[PDB]
């Protein structure tokens, strides 16, 4: 009843499952950046990256080897400018080899579609990791993950 | 709402509040436990949550009655919502398997 | 295209025909839940918040005989639980939840569609037989405005410790 | 009229049936058989009527084989439980006997019998509402009772002289 | 240690009142019936079998076993 | 900001916050939907024109210009405000008064943000 053949196709390699095809999983991955409709590839690209570059600071920032310095949030927020950097060029080695130079307008599957997201994902990673600096810095809660309350 | 891609799903919440009553009205049932206190699951749950509310920021420590009840109480009503949700479904007024 | 908001668009869900509806859902729970629960949860609300926002008031005026004796003094939540000992909130919860079992049938009934949300038939006095919709949006406009008058006045007991009126009286 | 007005109206019932007020909020007659549960009610309300009564007489009379509890309803512990066990098996005897072996859903109703009709007397529409009646009040009324004796622990008609609170 | 009162009017009114329950409920639940006559009784009791007896007999005393072991637990029994 | 602690009796910029906030999430549901082009509203409307000075087309255009011009104007002015202030301990009225400022500075607390004034001393001047 629940689990189906994939789009009506019985020998197609997957299967209608509730977590594959209901209702809540179709509305959002198609509102997800990566699927939403009317975005360009440089909006996906700055989405993802914004929502990227803030949750990378934290791990880096805790957990780092100058994590009991001073100067600990400063040294996250490089490294997680290291990190997206690392990626943009893997990104961009990805796009130059992957796609070829022919013009399919845009669709986040062209050389100029993807090195417009890969521009995107940059410009909003390093925004994100910015952003989430200042709100470290700024507010007590994040540098002690709420043990100023204690 | 559709469970999967042509399969409709009511997901009524009143299955979840029945539920929900089913568990905890037998869950008053008080046990004179040093767990329970005098007082029932629900209600022990209840007066654990007030008491931790008093004191926010600071966690229940382990060993404090509050897991254990917590525990057994989700664990009874997360069965009973299962249960609930079958007997709605599946045996319920609009069903069409004979379960 | 709202009116509550006009700078916003309609909520879609919001067909404007709903006493009170103002097209007033920035936040978009309207598509979340059916739009005939979240009425009757707003009607329920409004009931219940009215009489507490009335109850809170009528208290502070007057306090039924034996009952101050038993509440020793206490107000609004304190009083509540210097009755929870006696059972009298007992009573209380009790009988509210008989009613509720017939609240959730006819719950069952509006989800199915048969029945108006906060429709429960009560009308002895035959008030609102004249005019309905006049009725029904002064229900819902007192109900909200009972709300926040409720939420109000527990909040200003919580920092003061004083009662509606005496908080006013006095701060 | 029907009792519940915010409510679909039972179709099961009808106004032929005694005591017929419209009243199944829950719906048990769609679920259940309608016979089953007229003539369930109809026993329990026979039952109950006697229970109040015979709460309500011993504490005036006690017999003389028998020693009396601070309550009627603490008479049952205080009796001999042979008495009890007795009592069971004349009630079997006497629901063997007046349904003809006919004890179980499928087969109760068998024959064409009106819920509740033992043969005893005629049946009349108006002496069916007041027993139906009757028996539900009974019903209640010895919770009421029951649950009166059971906690303030002294006879009813005591404890309507006193009238003290119900306490535990 | 729980309490376990001794044998009394109390325990075996509990032990037969078990296994009339338990009688009249497999009556209403035991689906299929073995094949062989049936003990002398008519109407509902028609198709009675010694081993569906047997059955509803050895449950009414697991039954019976532990309303009195629950009872007396409980204080009420004894 | 100081006496709105946990243990504080004022919450006057967190209620400011509050408010400005409620009101700046349904401002963005409503840029959102200007960007997606579902919605018609034009950027910076808000449907707030209680004496309808801005009915007419023209005026509209006319009071948009004017809107924009001295937003840009202000915008410049309260940077120069705050970095005065920040420099000479000095409200705009009385910098204005004050010319050789340098020489009459009035004492200031610490901005909240100390390290933007790291280089000031060190690297920069530090005329007082
Ligand atoms: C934990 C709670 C609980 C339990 C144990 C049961 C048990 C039962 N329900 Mg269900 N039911 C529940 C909650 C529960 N219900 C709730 C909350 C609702 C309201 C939403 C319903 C509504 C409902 C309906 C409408 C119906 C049932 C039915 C049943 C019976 C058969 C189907 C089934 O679920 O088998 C339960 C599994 C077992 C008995 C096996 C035991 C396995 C254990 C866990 C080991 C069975 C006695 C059907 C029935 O036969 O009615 C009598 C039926 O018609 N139920
Ligand atoms: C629904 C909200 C609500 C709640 C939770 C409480 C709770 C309480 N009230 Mg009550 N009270 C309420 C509404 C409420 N009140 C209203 C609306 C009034 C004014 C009419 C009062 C007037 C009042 C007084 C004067 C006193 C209490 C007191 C109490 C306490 C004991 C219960 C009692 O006797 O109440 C009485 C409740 C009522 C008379 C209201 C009945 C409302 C009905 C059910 C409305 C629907 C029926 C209608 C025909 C349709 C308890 C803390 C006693 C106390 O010591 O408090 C500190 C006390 O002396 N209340
Ligand atoms: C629901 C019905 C009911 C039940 C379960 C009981 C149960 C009991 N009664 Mg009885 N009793 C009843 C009705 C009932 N009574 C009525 C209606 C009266 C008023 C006449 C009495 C008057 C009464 C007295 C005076 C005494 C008891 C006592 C007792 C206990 C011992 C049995 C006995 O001697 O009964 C005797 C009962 C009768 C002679 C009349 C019973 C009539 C029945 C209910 C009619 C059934 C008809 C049906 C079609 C078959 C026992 C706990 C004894 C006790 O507690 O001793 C301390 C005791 O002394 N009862
Ligand atoms: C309020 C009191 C009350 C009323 C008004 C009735 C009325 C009735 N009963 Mg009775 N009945 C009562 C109490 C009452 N009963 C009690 C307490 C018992 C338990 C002993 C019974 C047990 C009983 C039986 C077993 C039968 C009746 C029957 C009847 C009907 C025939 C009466 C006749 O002439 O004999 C009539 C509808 C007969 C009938 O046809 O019922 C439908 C019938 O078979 N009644
Ligand atoms: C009215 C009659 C009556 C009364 C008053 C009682 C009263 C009592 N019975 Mg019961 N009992 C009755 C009838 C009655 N019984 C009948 C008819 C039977 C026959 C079936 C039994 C059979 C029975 C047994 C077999 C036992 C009792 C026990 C008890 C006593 C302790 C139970 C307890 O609190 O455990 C509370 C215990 C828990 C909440 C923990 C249960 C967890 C166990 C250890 C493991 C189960 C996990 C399971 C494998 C996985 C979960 C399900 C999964 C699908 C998720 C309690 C006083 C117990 C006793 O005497 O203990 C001293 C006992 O062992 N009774
Ligand atoms: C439902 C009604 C009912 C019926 C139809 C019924 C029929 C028969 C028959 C018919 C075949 C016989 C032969 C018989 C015999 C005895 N019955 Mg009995 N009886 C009923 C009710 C009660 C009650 C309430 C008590 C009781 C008792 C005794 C004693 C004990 C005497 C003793 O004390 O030694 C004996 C010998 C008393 C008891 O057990 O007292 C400890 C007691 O209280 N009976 N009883
Ligand atoms: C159903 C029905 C019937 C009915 C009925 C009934 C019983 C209807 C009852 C209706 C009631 C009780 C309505 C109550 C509204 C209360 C409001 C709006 C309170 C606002 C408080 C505010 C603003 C406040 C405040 C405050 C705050 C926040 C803080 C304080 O420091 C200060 C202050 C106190 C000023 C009848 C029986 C007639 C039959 C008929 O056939 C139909
Ligand atoms: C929209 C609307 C309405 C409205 C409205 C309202 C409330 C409109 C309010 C408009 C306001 C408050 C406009 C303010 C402009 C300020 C400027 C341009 C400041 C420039 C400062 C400078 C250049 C500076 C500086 C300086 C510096 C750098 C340092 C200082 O030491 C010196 C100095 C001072 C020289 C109304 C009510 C009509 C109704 C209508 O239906 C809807
Ligand atoms: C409340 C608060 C604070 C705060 C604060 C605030 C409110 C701070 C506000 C700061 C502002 C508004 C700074 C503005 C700087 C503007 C500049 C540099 C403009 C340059 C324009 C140029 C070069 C234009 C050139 C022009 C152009 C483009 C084109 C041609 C014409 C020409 C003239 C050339 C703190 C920081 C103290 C922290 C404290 O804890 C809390
Ligand atoms: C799945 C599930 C189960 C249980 C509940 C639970 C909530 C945990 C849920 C999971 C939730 C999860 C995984 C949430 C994670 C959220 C994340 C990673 C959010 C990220 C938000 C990112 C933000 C704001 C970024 C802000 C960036 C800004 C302004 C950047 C601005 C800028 C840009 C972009 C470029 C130029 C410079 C400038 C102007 C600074
Ligand atoms: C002591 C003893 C000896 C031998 C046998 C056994 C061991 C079993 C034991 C006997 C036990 C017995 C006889 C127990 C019987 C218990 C009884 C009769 C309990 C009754 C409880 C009654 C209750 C809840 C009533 C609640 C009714 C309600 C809300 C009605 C609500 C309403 C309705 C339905 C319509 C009108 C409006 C109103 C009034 C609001
Ligand atoms: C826990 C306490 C809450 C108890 C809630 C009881 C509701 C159970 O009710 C469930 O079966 C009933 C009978 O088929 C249905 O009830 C429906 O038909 C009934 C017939 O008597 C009518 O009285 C009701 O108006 C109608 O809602 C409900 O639609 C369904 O939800």
């Amino acid at each position: 009843q629940f689990v189906k053949p994939y789009n009506d196709d019985p020998f197609v390699g997957n299967l209608a499952t509730p977590v594959s095809t209901s209702s809540f999983t179709r509305s959002f991955l198609s509102n997800l950046p990566a699927y939403r409709s009317g975005l360009s590839p440089l909006l996906r690209g700055l989405e993802i990256g914004m929502t990227h570059g803030y949750f990378l600071v934290g791990p880096f920032y805790k957990l780092g080897p100058l994590r009991n310095s001073d100067v600990a949030l400063i040294s996250g927020l490089f490294s997680s400018i290291g990190l997206i950097i690392i990626l943009a060029a893997c990104l961009a080695i990805y796009g130059v080899v992957s796609f070829n130079e022919d013009d399919n307008t845009d669709s986040l599957q062209t050389s100029r579609g993807w090195k417009q997201f890969t521009s995107g994902w940059l410009v909003g990673s390093i925004g994100g990791a910015s952003f989430a600096y200042i709100l470290i810095s700024n507010i007590v809660f994040l540098q002690t993950s709420g043990l100023n309350l204690i | 709402f559709e469970i999967s891609d042509g399969v409709e799903f009511d997901l009524n919440p009143l299955v979840l509040a029945i539920s929900f009553l089913g568990w905890s009205l037998p869950g008053l049932l008080p046990s004179n436990i040093p767990l329970y206190g005098g007082k029932g699951l629900t209600t022990a749950l209840f007066a654990e949550i007030g008491e931790h509310l008093q004191t926010f920021p600071a966690p229940p420590p382990i060993g404090d009655p509050f897991w254990v009840i917590l525990f057994i109480w989700h664990s009874g009503l997360f069965a009973t919502m299962i249960f609930g949700t079958i007997g709605y479904n599946g045996y319920g007024p609009k069903s069409t398997t004979k379960y | 295209m709202s009116p509550s908001i006009p700078f916003l668009k309609k909520p879609d869900a919001l067909d404007g025909t709903a006493a009170g509806d103002i097209g007033f859902d920035p936040l978009g729970f309207s598509s979340l839940a059916d739009i005939k629960f979240l009425q009757e949860a707003e009607i329920k609300h409004c009931r219940i918040a009215m009489l507490a926002a009335a109850g809170s008031i009528a208290q502070d005026i007057f306090t039924f005989p034996g009952y101050s004796a038993l509440t020793g003094g206490a107000k609004m939540t304190a009083a509540h639980d210097k009755l929870v000992a006696t059972g009298t909130m007992g009573q209380i919860l009790f009988w509210v939840s008989f009613a509720e079992v017939f609240g959730t049938v006819a719950l069952f009934d509006t989800l199915d569609g048969k029945r108006a949300p906060g429709d429960f038939k009560f009308d002895p006095l035959g008030m609102g037989k004249k005019n309905m919709a006049d009725m029904q949006l002064k229900e819902i406009k007192n109900g909200r405005l009972a709300m926040l008058g409720i939420a109000g006045m527990t909040h200003g007991y919580f920092i003061s410790g004083k009662g509606p009126l005496e908080l006013l009286g006095n701060f | 009229q029907m009792a519940v007005p915010f409510l679909q109206p039972p179709s099961k019932l009808s106004s032929s049936m005694q005591g017929y007020a419209g009243f199944d909020p829950l719906g048990f007659s769609e679920k259940f058989d309608v016979n089953w549960l007229r003539e369930a009610e109809i026993k329990n309300g026979r039952v109950a009527m006697l229970g109040v009564v015979g709460l309500l007489i011993p504490e005036f009379i006690t017999l003389p084989m028998y020693s009396a509890g601070a309550t009627p309803y603490d008479s049952a512990f205080t009796v001999p439980a042979w008495a009890l066990i007795q009592i069971t098996l004349g009630c079997g005897a006497a629901e063997y006997y007046m349904h003809k072996g006919k004890m179980t859903p499928d087969n109760m109703f068998d024959g064409s019998r009106a819920p509740g009709d033992f043969g005893w007397g005629k049946a009349d529409p108006v002496m069916a509402t007041k027993e139906i009646k009757n028996g539900r009040l009974a019903m209640l009324a010895f919770g009421g009772i029951m649950h009166q004796q059971l906690i303030t622990k002294m006879g009813t008609f005591a404890h309507l002289v006193d009238f003290k609170p119900l306490v535990f | 240690v729980p309490q376990t009162a001794a044998w009394s009017a109390k325990t075996c009114s509990v032990m037969v009142i078990s296994n009339l329950l338990c009688i009249v409920a497999g009556r209403y639940v035991i689906q299929v019936k073995g094949s062989g006559p049936s003990l002398p009784l008519t109407g509902s009791f028609s198709n009675f079998g010694l081993p569906e007896l047997l059955a509803t007999t050895s449950l009414g005393h697991i039954v019976g076993s532990g309303a009195i072991l629950g009872l007396s637990y409980v204080g009420l029994l004894s | 900001l100081s006496m709105e602690g946990a243990g504080g009796k004022v919450a006057t910029m967190h209620q400011l916050l509050l408010w400005l906030g409620l009101l700046e999430v349904v401002s963005a549901f409503a840029t959102i939907q200007m960007f997606g082009g579902t919605s018609s509203r034009m950027p910076g409307e808000f449907g707030f024109d209680p004496l309808g000075f801005g009915k007419s087309e023209a005026a509209m255009k006319t009071y948009r210009l004017k809107e924009v011009k001295n937003g840009r104007l202000a915008m410049i002015g309260i940077g120069g405000m705050v970095h005065h202030y920040l420099l000479t301990g000095k409200g705009p009225l009385q910098f204005l008064g004050g010319i050789p400022n340098y020489k009459s500075c009035i004492e200031h607390p610490a901005s909240g943000l100390p390290y933007l004034m790291k280089a000031v001393g060190p690297v920069l001047p530090k005329i007082c």
